[PDB]
């Protein structure tokens, strides 16, 4: 019955005793494999998203430093900014589950400032009680009723607990959501939940990829950023329609005038092309003739989604190269094992790694394709 | 079971959890032409068995019926049940060795 | 510097019989050289109990220093005290490491363990006594601390 002391000494120093570039390429190729498949799926540019956040005792856990409540709220602010930058026409609403009830914190609108301010106020609020998915969903269902039909209803629940206390049968709400054509995306924090999986699958036409649980702090940001982009629509669902809209002209005035939207003195504004009423900022529904005023730039931002730029394929090392320098940025390709040259299929012009990421994330048009004369 | 094996020529004795396979031929007198167990080729670890032998306070825990009313053992099981209930999403099944043991433990937990 | 003092480890050994100290060694040639010296006064010889400190220092002075190892497992003539740590007790990491060095070879060896005040040297000593499973005597600086050791 001897103890571990008598056996031997650990001898820690015995444990320690005394290709990267190709590894990066193959790792990039494996990552690029997921990006190889891309097709112009039809996506609803106009959308209405109700953001539901869990503010309950489960948020007091220190899994995400400093606490789940702080990180979720902070990343929510970033999501609000990103969501309204990529999609200018869309509107958003904020709900929070606290004390076993769903509490509205900001009306569904198209002003990012209002939603940002609402989230900022929630910072100090201390989470408590149990969450209630049914109460949040019922409140979300009501909020998404006045929204126009052409808009695609969307719910993005950030669930953090493992159990839900509802006053009624949540299964009825799931059926009701499907009837109203509402798609729910759930970002779990700890582990899978049976009801959450069913809600996402039922509302997403059987797709099970809309319920995701993160595995570390870094993965949360990627999940938040993914929801920014619009979701594709199914073939069976039909929502084709026209929407009346107008483009107002910025007007400069020496004397400030009352704004129809807020009834406040503002030096400048945009004159509506129907009722000539002035609105402080865009894009918002006109306060008088309720036609959504927008600028041509707002429509432009969403064009790249309709016709995404085809992914580039790395050239084989054996084949010859078009030139020794990048077409766009003129950066010499390192001589190095495997050539680090990427060519666009349409125009067949090589590009560097920096251009490949830039030409598919920020810049949405291949420089070579525009240069090619037809 | 002697008439069964003498009457029917071929008998397939299958079960999800049946081991060791050599005991049943001994306990029940019959001969087997083939007997084996199949390992499951699983991409990832679908199940995580664990053999808990101590509580948080590093005190051995056992369900011996003669020490069922032991505050140390009772509390360690109680804390174990609560902790697994906190992290378990939907379902948690607890199996006790005997019904009388279940009654005594539950009564102690309630107090 | 390291080479010189790394070879004299285990040439001379000291053991304790009933009440007589025998400074013996398995080999017979080396001890003969040691005995020739007038300072000291398989071979085993009984040495005066009072003059034990004199030889211990002398062995340090000479190239071969005295080793202090005691195989508590082998000898059962001395009555054994049956004691073990309570189930609730648990040894801390550094306490476990410190005691492991003393019993690295499986046999207790004399030495000094230095831990910061409040580290728990009392528990280290208690564990050391328990594993040896022999009679243990504790000498302490003050009576108040003697009561602390008892408790
Ligand atoms: N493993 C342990 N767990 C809990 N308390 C411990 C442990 N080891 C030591 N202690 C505590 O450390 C304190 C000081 O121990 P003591 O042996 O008096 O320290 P010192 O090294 O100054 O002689 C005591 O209160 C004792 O209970
Ligand atoms: F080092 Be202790 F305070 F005895
Ligand atoms: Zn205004
Ligand atoms: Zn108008
Ligand atoms: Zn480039
Ligand atoms: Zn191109």
């Amino acid at each position: 019955g001897g103890y571990a002391w008598e056996d031997e000494i650990k001898r820690s120093w015995d444990l320690v005793k005394v290709a990267s570039l190709v590894a990066s390429i193959v790792e990039a190729r494996k990552k690029r494999t997921a990006k190889k498949n891309i097709t112009p799926y039809q996506r609803g540019i106009i959308r209405s998203l109700i953001l539901t956040l869990d503010c309950s005792e489960a948020m007091l856990e220190k899994d995400l430093r400093p606490n789940r409540h702080a990180m979720i709220i902070q990343y929510a602010i970033d999501f609000v900014h990103e969501f309204f930058d990529q999609n200018p026409i869309s509107q958003m609403g904020i709900i929070i589950m606290r004390n076993g009830l769903a509490q509205l914190v900001s009306q569904v609108s198209g002003n990012p400032q209002d939603h940002i301010d609402a989230l900022k106020s929630i910072r100090k609020q201390e989470p408590k009680g149990n969450p209630s998915l049914q109460n949040a969903l019922e409140m979300a269902r009501g909020l998404l009723l006045p929204v126009p039909a052409h808009c695609t209803r969307e719910v993005l629940i950030v669930f953090g607990s493992l159990s839900t206390t509802d006053p009624g049968d949540i299964h009825q709400t799931i059926d009701s959501l499907v009837s109203e054509k509402i798609r729910v995306k759930v970002l779990g924090l700890s582990a899978q939940v049976a009801i959450c999986k069913e809600l996402c699958k039922a509302t997403n036409y059987g797709d099970e990829s809309f319920y995701k649980i993160l595995l570390d702090e870094t993965h949360l940001k990627e999940l938040f950023n993914e929801a920014v982009t619009p979701l594709p629509v199914n073939k069976i669902n039909k929502g084709f329609t026209l929407v009346k809209m107008g483009f107002p002209t910025r007007i400069f005035e020496d004397t400030p005038t009352f704004c129809s939207c807020h009834s406040k003195l503002v030096y400048g504004g945009y004159f509506c092309p129907n009722c000539h009423s002035k609105v402080c900022s865009l894009p918002t529904v006109c306060p008088c003739c309720d036609l959504m005023l927008i600028l041509s730039t707002h429509l432009a931002r969403s064009y790249h989604h309709l016709m995404p730029l085809k992914t580039f394929a790395e050239v084989p090392t054996t084949e010859k190269f078009r030139s020794e320098d990048c077409f766009s940025c003129q950066s010499r390709f390192p001589i190095l094992l495997t050539s680090s040259r990427y060519r666009c299929e349409d125009c067949k012009q090589e590009f560097c790694v920096d251009c490949d990421v830039f030409i598919h994330e920020i810049l949405h048009n291949c420089p070579g394709c525009e240069s090619k004369p037809v | 079971i002697k008439p069964v094996f003498e009457r029917f020529s071929s008998v397939i004795i299958t079960s999800g959890t049946i081991s060791p396979l050599d005991m049943y031929p001994r306990m029940l007198n019959f001969k087997t032409v083939l007997q084996k167990s199949y390992a499951m080729t699983l991409a990832k670890k679908s199940f995580l068995p664990m053999i808990i032998t101590k509580g948080s306070d590093q005190v051995a825990i056992s369900s011996r019926f003669e020490i069922r009313n032991d505050p140390s053992i009772v509390r360690n099981y109680g804390s174990m049940l609560v902790e697994f209930a906190k992290i378990t999403p939907d379902g948690m099944v607890v199996f006790f060795p005997s019904y009388l043991y279940m009654e005594s433990i539950v009564s102690m937990w309630q107090t | 510097f390291i080479k010189g003092a790394t070879i004299s480890y285990g040439k001379v050994k000291l053991v304790i019989k009933h009440n007589r100290y025998f400074v013996e060694t398995t080999q017979a040639d080396i001890l003969q050289m040691l005995l020739n010296d007038s300072v000291i006064g398989v071979h085993s010889f009984e040495i005066a109990n009072e003059s034990v400190e004199v030889v211990k220092k002398r062995c340090q002075e000479i190239d071969y220093p005295v080793l202090e190892e005691y195989d508590f497992r082998n000898d059962h003539r001395n009555p054994d005290l049956d004691i073990d740590l309570k189930p609730s007790t648990q040894i801390r990491p550094y306490q476990e490491k410190s005691l492991s060095k003393m019993f690295g070879n499986g046999r207790a060896r004399s030495g000094i363990i230095v831990l910061p005040c409040g580290a728990g040297k009392t528990l280290v000593g208690i564990t050391a006594a328990c594993t040896i499973k022999k009679s243990v005597i504790v000498l302490c600086t003050s009576s108040v601390s003697v009561m602390q050791w008892r408790q």
